[PDB]
């Protein structure tokens, strides 16, 4: 085996030799240890046939880091195959350059990367840029001491627009890695030559062209105005990323936009079209769309102001994709839409998926109580809901109700009979203590309160530590309102929560309540049972500072994970 | 394969 | 009449979940369409095939009547099919072992000893609550019986019905009595047992 | 007694099954499920004994397939195992030169062999020859 | 396609028919079936479960699946109805507390749609002692002609008699046969 | 800015990896394996995977998972794409994507990895043009690569200057439960495969309501799309300029335009279903269907997908037009029709009987989906005007297009 | 002939356009 192919490497017929090196690949990509045959391999590297070179330069790249030592014996051989007159060659010889992993290798590797820096070929161009590139990751000091940042920005300059593509793409990335002393930023006539190459630069150029345009802040309406035009032509192409781009490049610019020039609504009439063409893209990206609308939804909201009807979860579609889908139509929920996104809640809580249902319960309730036009609608889906029996829908009623009661609860009296009898012996705590806390501060409309509370004092010592206290809680309010009712049943609280009850929040809270009711327990009327300011519910919006920040960086991993780009990397 | 072989080997 | 190997067979020749799942599917509805038509020439390989498919993690749920109406049936290979679907998709949960209460009755006192120990066996792995109250008369009967391929049988039944209901006990403090000199193992071994579970 | 003994392959494959405990059919399969990925994610070198959910979930596979038992905290270690290593004799004995294809085969034999040696997860035939016999009757039957 | 085969298995017989056993426990449902399979009068325990039997008269081989009248049987009554053609009631005239129970199972039973192309089978049981009623004020009590769209017939069998068994076959067939 | 590219299977083997930029080791694609598989019994699953400080990003492929390892915060968007265009390049390689040949053409799937991207950056993205630099059965790389136009290889000859266009139009409804209608949206697919000599310039023409009303004809049948893609070769300049769809065609079958504007007309099938399901004793499916496309217009090879129960069985069919089959596999009856001219009226009762056993669980009310396909029908009425074919020869050209109506996202739900 | 719709000869430009 080993043997076997160690005595065929070293033979002198070609067709042994590319059977050893097929089967050395056949053996590395099945999950062979090939590594050990890298010196081996090294006198067989210097062939004519072109199939037999990239196997061996794949080879010795695979093999570099675990042979360093064996990888001295590369570098003449690299040298010799830079100057080769085919260009496919010369590429591939850049490219296993820039690959190699040594720290040796790339300072002999200097003197070929500025001799194929020059390279005519538009190919050996954006091979000699992707090295450069390459060598000042691995080695930022030796990039700056070979002088390449220059030759990077002037490639940008040049003739052969994918190539200068690249090279502008390897400049980014120096200057991304670099702590921005001395970016390469241009003046207005380096962003025109750029636009005008933009149209002419490929798929993957059209990318590299649209990344510098996002570092580069406008300064004048005109230059603003010119910037966007140019961008408009890039939203009616169909590569996802390309659009994405030129998204993000339209909403950075327009920060410095006029809102009343015609510009800013042009760009956003031409942006729906946009965003409805992205979001039925494959589900891969539908996700990545659905981030970007959401980041941006901050910035423009009335961009997307009619686009709802496309914000409905398909049937087939997958299950980030719906969660997304209900994110976005959450964020864009409005009265106008108020029965279309009413009637899909009802309809998304017919589906099997448990954690989609509560999903949906969630945007539905957030939905009533950011809108309070359709707060009865909103309590009328909850209660049928809880009619509908099932346990989880049945909770997330119960929890929505509750919530209701806490934000709306001046018009919330009509529910607390038919949420009196509502199938409550589940015990669920986030359902019970919902319920428990609308019992006690809804201590009015129902006549057996005492009634539905003597079977939750059964198990009060040991319910729970927030299930205790918000049943003390409603205990202390129903005394407090209806103490002829409940006098036995506050002091049999007040025994259980401060002899038997051991929590130390839990006891304190007990003895807080026993020493106000044997106080005064007309002042615990206005003591207790006062009446609460509006609650401040939180607010979803990211911060001015963030969107802003988001703003710039669209595309990357940091939009999906909503999160900053240094809070995400390592 | 591994599955055509004897539980116990006897 | 798909045979158990046949199906074992085409599931291993798939490869895919969502192509298993849809081979399971298929023959789950296969032997649906054979069952609901009434069928007893075929039934021990559609038996097969849905335990195979419940092992393998398919439901069962329409599969729960062949089981029971198999039981009560007069062939060897049917009786032993059902009491097999009867000790895994049958259990005190299900609720379809209420009727099998009666097969159980009418299978204790048959004459063949591979029916009725097969019968106490299942009435051993699947004891309910109410399964050993009318059957604890059944089981203290075979307690005192001779036979030592059942006396085993006998004593597991018996400390199964004490185990699910310990007031049952006081009936099987007589029927244990002078029973240390058996001479075979698994006799003497049950009880022990059932000495021991008292 | 044994609460369930399950015999599963090494890829995770559940080539035996038996369970004296009547839990949810969810709730067995969570079960079943929880103890293959703890036979899976444990070495050669662990006794062959785990102590989960206060039962001796005790893991010895004598090939690729492997076996599980769960016993309550009240007898010996030992006498798991050595009932393991008779039952898979007997197994053998009946079958002969028993392997993994076989089993998956004769899943209903193995399943009779298995209730007519121990019942309700206690031992019921303590002899190995006898039990042989028992069951080479039975399927003389018919 | 060809029918010679059906024809000639019809020429020597070869329907068979169904039927299935319901009524109110110790209704003499067990016995009954017992009389039609066998014809003696077996002493059997309550029915905790369910009898499964076949009687082969006139050349037709009417299964019979008595069902017990209990209260953890009657709810199990709805298993055997799957895949039946026919079915049995079981009276108690001589249980006047439980003739009202078996009038409302009877009842619930008629009211599936399951249960509908199956004709009415009462047997008068009880039919050894005096205090048995008639065919008329059985079936008027039971409301056996407010039945629509039901073959309903009233007949009279006694467990140790035996008598009026023949005459009940006999209607069942006509009802479900409807042949030469 | 994915650090490497790796081609995985269905039992978590690593069919092929590529590392671009050596940021990330190669040891975590095993660790991807037991990730997506805890979020999958979780629920937690996503196509962009995490593995600590480094994200392994992976997409559903026939048979493998295209996991790509990122360690930086790269351009999600752009590692998409760069999937998306490997994807399309190995389909056009090679026919069937599984692990048949994934193993079997190794050799040239290195080089043509190689030669995609280089250091995380994709380079080479034409399937033509990597044809032509890279087989499996070398060269210097083309010119076409490096020249400006890289989607019109110059040089090319053909006897006949033929190109076949295809108007595909998706019918998508979304039918509510309720009877209404929530989505309706045609998206239209100009996809033309021309076949010519040389690297003919085309000028798409047609009655676009955007042109028409520029040019003053905006009185007659104009398609307003209200989102147009061009294609690679589209110059985007004349489009945004006055819509002048001016681009070099591609050579072979390439999608120049695709319309996408909502739909504002009635369904072109009108089913409505009845579901009489009994309490565990029967089931009854009263579907009809309504043809509400023109009677001159037949929707051939119609596949109207009716749920029927999980765990129904012994089904009996009572329709009219069209036979039904049930398929165990997909749980449902679809009502397959081979022609249905317009205006057709089919009705169906089912019945089939149901386990006296109730479910354990629900299986939910997955919508009811149609799989008509009526061709040489224009539902938008949008005409093509003229395509402007010129070369720098000079040649008569033949061009050819047929308009094929389909049904894409046209679900029902259920009641 | 061909399922989809029959292929249809397609002009150069809108002669009514000059
Ligand atoms: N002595 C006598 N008993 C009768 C007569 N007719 C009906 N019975 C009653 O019918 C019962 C028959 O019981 P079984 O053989 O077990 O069948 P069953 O009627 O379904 O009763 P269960 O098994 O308890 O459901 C007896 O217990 C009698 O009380 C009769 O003519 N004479
Ligand atoms: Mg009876």
């Amino acid at each position: 085996e080993i043997f076997e192919l160690k005595a065929e490497l070293n033979s002198d017929k070609k067709e042994k030799k590319k059977e050893a090196v097929k089967k050395v690949i056949a053996s590395m990509t099945v999950g062979k240890d090939v590594s050990a045959l890298f010196p081996d391999v090294v006198n067989c590297m210097q062939t004519d046939n072109l199939e037999l070179k990239k196997l061996v330069y794949l080879y010795l790249m695979n093999y570099a880091k675990s042979q360093p030592d064996m990888a001295i014996m590369a570098v003449n051989t690299f040298v010799k195959d830079c100057e080769d007159p085919n260009p496919l060659i010369r590429a591939l010889a850049v490219r296993t350059m820039g690959c190699i992993r040594v720290d040796k290798i790339t300072e002999y590797l200097c003197e070929p990367l500025r001799k194929c820096l020059k390279d005519e070929d538009p190919y050996v161009r954006k091979t000699a840029a992707v090295c450069v590139a390459k060598l000042h990751d691995i080695n930022a000091q030796l990039v700056e001491d070979q002088g390449f940042l220059d030759t990077l920005k002037d490639l940008i300059s040049d003739s052969n627009p994918m190539v200068v593509a690249n090279a502008v793409a390897a400049l980014s990335e120096i200057a991304e890695s670099h702590p921005s002393s001395n970016l390469l930023d241009l003046n207005p006539q380096s962003i025109n030559k750029l636009l005008t190459a933009l149209n002419e630069c490929t798929e993957w150029g059209q990318i590299f062209i649209l990344d510098c345009l996002a570092n580069y802040m406008p300064k004048d309406d005109r230059e603003a105005q010119s910037i966007c035009e140019r961008v408009t032509p890039r939203l009616s192409h169909a590569n996802s990323a390309v659009v994405l781009s030129a998204v993000k490049v339209l909403m950075k610019f327009m920060e410095m936009l006029s809102k009343d020039l015609d510009y800013y609504g042009t760009l956003l009439k031409k942006l729906a079209p946009p965003l409805v063409t992205l979001l039925s893209a494959e589900p891969e990206l539908q996700y990545v769309a659905l981030r970007n609308i959401n980041l941006i939804v901050q910035k423009r909201p009335e961009i997307l102001k009619h686009e709802m009807k496309v914000f409905f979860v398909k049937y087939n579609d997958p299950i980030y994709v719906k969660l997304e889908k209900l994110d976005i139509m959450i964020r864009l929920a409005s009265q106008a839409n108020i029965a279309q996104v009413l009637a899909e809640l009802r309809e998304y809580a017919t589906e099997v998926d448990v954690d989609f249902v509560r999903k949906a319960v969630r945007a539905i309730g957030r939905c009533a109580i950011k809108v309070e036009q359709s707060a009865e609608r909103c309590v009328s889906t909850l209660l049928d809901l809880i009619q509908t029996k099932v346990n989880y829908v049945v909770q997330e009623a119960i929890v929505v109700i509750k919530d209701i009661f806490r934000k709306y609860p001046n018009k919330y009296e009509s529910v607390i009979a038919t949420l009196c009898e509502n199938l409550d012996s589940l015990d669920e705590p986030e359902a019970r203590a919902a319920m428990i806390w609308i019992v006690g501060e809804y201590a009015e409309r129902i006549d057996n309160a005492d009634e539905l509370l003597e079977s939750f004092l059964e198990g009060f010592h040991d319910k729970s530590t927030q299930v205790q206290l918000q049943l003390l809680t409603a205990i202390v309010k129903l005394f407090l309102k209806k103490p002829t009712e409940t006098q036995e049943l506050v002091q049999q609280v007040l025994s259980l929560a401060t002899q038997d009850s051991d929590n130390p929040d839990l006891r304190d809270r007990g003895y807080i309540y026993w020493r106000l009711l044997s106080t005064d327990p007309v002042a615990a009327k206005e003591v207790v049972l006062a009446e609460k300011p509006l609650i401040s519910e939180e607010t979803d919006l990211i911060e001015p500072t963030l969107l802003d920040e988001l703003i710039c960086y669209i595309g990357t991993l940091a939009s999906v994970y909503h999160k900053p780009p240094s809070a995400f990397v390592e | 394969k591994g599955e055509n072989t004897s539980l116990l080997h006897p | 009449p798909i045979r158990l190997r046949e199906l074992i067979r085409t599931i291993r020749t798939a490869r895919t979940q969502a192509e298993e799942r849809e081979m399971i599917q298929k023959e789950c509805a296969a032997i649906r369409s054979s069952f609901r038509e009434e069928d007893n020439t075929y039934r021990c390989r559609n038996v097969a095939k849905l335990l195979y498919m419940h092992m393998l993690g398919y439901p069962a749920h329409f599969g729960q009547l062949e089981c029971l109406k198999l039981i009560a049936s007069q062939k060897f290979t049917d009786k032993r099919i059902g009491y097999l679907g009867a000790m895994l998709l049958l259990d005190e949960r299900q609720d379809v072992h209420l009727l099998m209460t009666n097969c159980i009755k009418n299978d204790l006192n048959h004459s063949t000893q591979f029916v009725q120990g097969l019968a106490l066996c299942t009435l051993g792995c699947m004891g309910s609550s109410e399964m050993c109250r009318d059957l604890a008369g059944e089981v203290e009967k075979l307690l005192k019986t001779s036979n030592s391929y059942l006396r085993k049988k006998a004593a597991l039944c018996a400390v199964h019905v004490i185990r699910k209901v310990p007031e049952l006990m006081e009936m099987f403090l007589p029927a244990t009595k002078n029973l240390l000199n058996e001479k075979n193992h698994g006799v003497l071994h049950t009880s022990v047992v059932l000495l021991t579970e008292m | 007694m044994i609460h369930f003994i399950l015999l599963f392959s090494r890829q995770g494959k559940l080539r035996l099954q038996k369970w004296y405990i009547t839990l949810p059919d969810k709730e067995r399969k969570k079960i079943t499920r929880e103890i293959v990925q703890i036979i899976l994610s444990r070495g050669h070198r662990t006794s062959s004994f785990v102590d989960w959910k206060e039962l001796k979930l005790v893991y010895k596979r004598y090939a690729s397939l492997y076996f599980c038992c769960a016993i309550e905290n009240q007898d010996n270690e030992l006498l798991t195992l050595e009932i393991v290593h008779r039952y898979v004799e007997l197994l053998d004995k009946y079958f002969g030169n028993v392997c993994e294809l076989d089993i998956i085969f004769n899943f209903e034999k193995a399943y009779f062999i298995l209730d007519e040696f121990i019942i309700g997860g206690e031992i019921q035939e303590t002899s190995k020859k006898i039990a042989v016999k028992a069951i080479e009757d039975s399927d003389m039957l018919q | 396609g060809n029918i010679f085969a059906n024809l000639f298995k019809g020429l020597f017989g070869k329907k068979e028919m169904r039927i299935l056993m319901v009524g109110l426990d110790a209704a003499g449902k067990t016995t009954i079936l017992y009389k039609l399979k066998l014809g003696e009068i077996v002493t059997t325990i309550p029915t905790i479960g369910f009898n499964v039997e076949t009687v082969e008269y006139k050349n037709i081989s009417f299964t019979v699946w008595d069902v017990g009248g209990q209260d953890k049987i009657r709810p199990l009554w709805r298993h055997y109805f799957q895949n039946t053609q026919g079915l049995i009631f079981v009276v108690d005239s001589n249980d006047r507390e439980r003739v009202n129970e078996a009038r409302e199972e009877l009842m619930r039973m008629l009211a599936e749609d399951e249960l509908r192309d199956a004709v009415l089978l009462v047997f008068a049981n009880k039919q050894d002692l005096p205090n048995a009623m008639n065919a008329a004020e059985i079936t008027d009590k039971l409301g056996l002609h407010s039945l629509r769209h039901r073959n309903w017939y009233i007949q009279a069998t006694c467990a140790t008699s035996g008598d009026g068994l023949y005459e009940g076959l006999d209607w069942l067939s006509n009802q479900l046969r409807n042949q030469k | 800015s994915a650090s490497a590219v790796y081609v995985l299977d269905l039992k978590g083997k690593v069919l092929i990896c590529r590392n671009y930029r050596g940021d990330v080791d190669m040891s975590e694609v095993e660790h991807f394996m037991p990730i997506l598989m805890e979020k999958e019994e979780e629920g937690m699953l996503s196509p962009i995977l995490a593995h600590g400080g480094v994200r392994f990003m992976w997409i559903k492929h026939n048979n493998l998972y295209l996991v790509a390892t990122s360690k930086k915060n790269a351009c999600v968007s752009l590692v998409f794409s760069f999937l998306y265009k490997v994807v399309q390049v190995f389909s056009e390689y090679f026919k069937e994507l599984e692990e048949e040949s994934i193993r079997d053409n190794f050799v040239i799937i290195y080089e043509l990895l190689d030669e995609l991207m280089d250091f995380g950056y994709p380079q080479t993205t034409d399937s033509k043009i990597l044809q032509e630099y890279i087989t499996q059965e070398a060269p210097r790389p083309p010119a076409t690569v490096t020249n400006a136009v890289s989607w019109r290889s110059e040089g090319i000859k053909y006897r006949k200057n033929e190109v076949f266009l295809d108007v595909i139009e998706a019918v998508n409804l979304l039918v509510s439960a309720n009877g209404n209608v929530l989505r309706s949206e045609i998206v239209g697919s100009i996809k033309m495969r021309v076949f010519l000599s040389g690297m003919p310039e085309l000028r798409l023409g047609l009655n676009d309501k955007v042109l028409f009303d520029n040019t003053g004809r905006g009185k007659s049948k104009s398609v307003e799309l209200e989102d147009v893609k061009f294609h690679q070769c589209v110059r985007l300049s004349r489009f945004e300029n006055d819509r002048t769809i001016s681009f070099i065609p591609p050579d072979g079958e390439f999608e120049l335009m695709s319309y996408r504007l909502n739909t504002h007309v009635k369904p072109l099938i009108w089913i409505e279903s009845v579901i009489e399901k009994h309490s565990h004793s029967r089931i009854e499916y009263m579907v009809k269907a309504k043809s509400q496309f023109k009677r001159r217009s037949t929707a051939n090879n119609v596949e109207i997908h009716i749920p029927v129960p999980n765990d129904a069985d012994s089904p009996k069919f009572k329709t009219t037009v069209g036979s039904v089959k049930w398929v165990p596999e997909n749980s449902e009856i679809v009502w397959s029709v081979k022609s249905f001219p317009g205006g057709k009226e089919y009705l169906m009762r089912a019945h089939f009987g149901l386990p006296s056993v109730e479910a354990e669980d629900k299986e939910g009310k997955p919508p009811i989906s149609v799989k008509f396909e009526i061709p040489y029908f224009t539902t938008s009425g949008i005409q093509v005007r003229y395509l402007k074919i010129i070369e720098k020869s000079g040649y008569q050209a033949l061009p050819w297009v047929r308009y094929i109506t389909q049904n894409g996202d046209y679900q029902l739900r259920t009641q | 002939d061909r399922k989809g719709g029959s292929y249809s000869q397609a002009a150069g430009s809108d002669s009514a356009q000059s």
